[PDB]
C-alpha cells in the first residue's frame, strides 16, 4: 500500500509541475484569436457584420 | 499387561501419524492463505494507482 503510495504522490507532484509549465506557457499564445472571437460576438449582440 | 503396552505405543504411533497429517493441511492453507493475501495487496496497490 505505502509503495503504491510513494510512487503516486510523487508521479502527482511530478505531472501537477508539468502541467503548470503547460498553463504557464500556452495560457497567452492563445490570445491571438480572443480578438477576432470578441469581433464576431459583437457582430452577432449587433446583428452587423461591425 | 501385554496387550496394553503394545496397544499404548500403537496409539501414540497412530495419533504421531494422523498429527503430521493435520499440521501438513494446515501448512497447506497457510501458503493458500498468503496466496490470497498477497492478490488482494496487489490488487488494492493498482486500485490505488488508478
Amino acid at each position: 500500500r505505502v509503495r503504491a503510495e510513494q510512487q503516486v504522490a510523487s508521479t502527482l507532484q511530478t505531472a501537477h509541475e508539468q502541467l503548470k509549465r503547460e498553463r504557464d506557457a500556452v495560457e497567452l499564445d492563445l490570445r491571438a484569436h480572443v480578438g477576432t472571437m470578441s469581433a464576431t460576438l459583437a457582430s452577432r449582440i449587433l446583428g452587423v457584420d461591425l | 499387561l501385554a496387550e496394553a503396552s503394545q496397544a499404548h505405543t500403537k496409539a501414540l504411533e497412530d495419533a504421531k501419524s494422523e498429527a503430521h497429517r493435520v499440521v501438513e493441511e494446515a501448512r497447506t492453507d497457510a501458503e493458500r492463505i498468503a496466496e490470497q493475501l498477497e492478490a488482494q495487496a496487489d490488487v488494492e496497490a493498482e486500485r490505488i494507482k488508478m
